């Protein structure tokens, strides 16, 4: 995360590390959305480009974490892979449209101070916040700069931009499954996420309900904070739908 | 240079 | 989730974190 700040403890219970078993490295970030459920982007498991296709058995997830390179004994809990799941029209081919996978657990994670799951948007609720000028919430532990590594889980405030400034950001396409966030050059403020907060989440709290939900997933980017580019995330709720049936259909 | 986890997870 | 989104050492304790308030004036 660039120009974030350090996270306080417990600020985060959903934050999920997908972690790289051999060798042992930070892959992505990723979220918790029950006891057998973390969710993370597609291209964090298959990205043919950059030569990426895990399996289960290459991956390890480390919840309740706030370090970045500790094994934070008595405070987080590492999960093993029962299946992955990525969605079906997830398209890497021209420009990452459907980024979202999810990952179910071999066995259910126990919830702590440190440990909590994130709700996932109804169709209301990102109506109401997925709006321009609302500030949304990213953290992760990948990069503080585009070209070092933060010691403890960074945190970062950014706002929902239009999405005529989106698409005048870039030459990409961008498709209703995405949307982008962070300042414009004469906002002042700054921060974005960066290599290694991938797959992590994009949260808002409710004024209505005091909530925490998340609404996008960190997924593409061109550098890392730099003037007049924004950071790219999944559209959690256009997707809802996959989701639904995924968990109902694997799931538990 | 990630901390050794549990050879139990691996 | 019937709990989800309420955090153990915030929101369950009445407890705001140091930049939420940012987020929601921003709404
Ligand atoms: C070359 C190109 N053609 C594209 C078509 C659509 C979308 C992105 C595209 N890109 C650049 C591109 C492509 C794939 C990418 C990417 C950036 N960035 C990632 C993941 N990491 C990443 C890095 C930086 C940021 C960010 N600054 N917010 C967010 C995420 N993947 C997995």
């Amino acid at each position: 995360i660039v120009e974030g700040s350090d996270a306080e403890i417990g600020m985060s219970p959903w934050q999920v590390m997908l972690f790289r078993k051999s060798p042992q490295e930070l892959l992505c970030g990723a979220s918790l959305i029950s006891d057998r459920w973390v969710l993370t982007a597609a291209h964090c498991l298959l990205y043919p480009p950059w030569d990426k296709n895990f399996t289960e058995n290459d991956l390890l997830v480390r919840i309740g974490k706030h370090s970045r390179t500790r094994y934070e004994r008595n405070i987080e809990k590492i999960s093993m892979l029962e299946k992955i799941y990525i969605h079906p029209r997830y398209n890497w081919r021209e420009n990452l449209d459907r980024d979202i996978a999810l990952m179910k657990l071999k066995k259910p994670v126990a919830f702590s101070d440190y440990i909590h799951p994130v709700c996932l948007p109804d169709r209301e609720t990102a109506a109401s916040l997925l709006q321009a000028g609302y500030k949304g919430r990213v953290t992760g532990w990948g990069n503080l700069k585009e070209t070092g590594q933060p010691s403890v889980l960074q945190v970062v405030n950014l706002p929902i931009v239009e999405r005529p400034v989106c698409k005048d950001s870039t030459r990409i396409r961008i498709t209703d499954n995405m949307f982008c966030a962070g300042y414009k050059p004469d906002e002042g403020k700054r921060g974005d996420a960066c290599e290694g907060d991938s797959g992590g989440p994009f949260v808002m709290k409710s004024p209505f309900n005091n909530r925490w939900y998340q609404m996008g997933i960190v997924s593409w980017g061109e550098g890392c904070d730099r003037d007049g580019k924004y950071g790219f995330y999944t559209h959690v709720f256009r997707l809802k739908k996959w989701i639904q049936k995924v968990i109902d259909q694997f799931g538990e | 240079d990630f901390e050794e986890i549990p050879e139990e997870y691996l | 989730e019937a709990d989800c989104g309420l955090r153990p050492l915030f929101e369950k304790k009445s407890l705001e974190d140091k930049t939420e308030r940012e987020l929601l004036e921003s709404y």
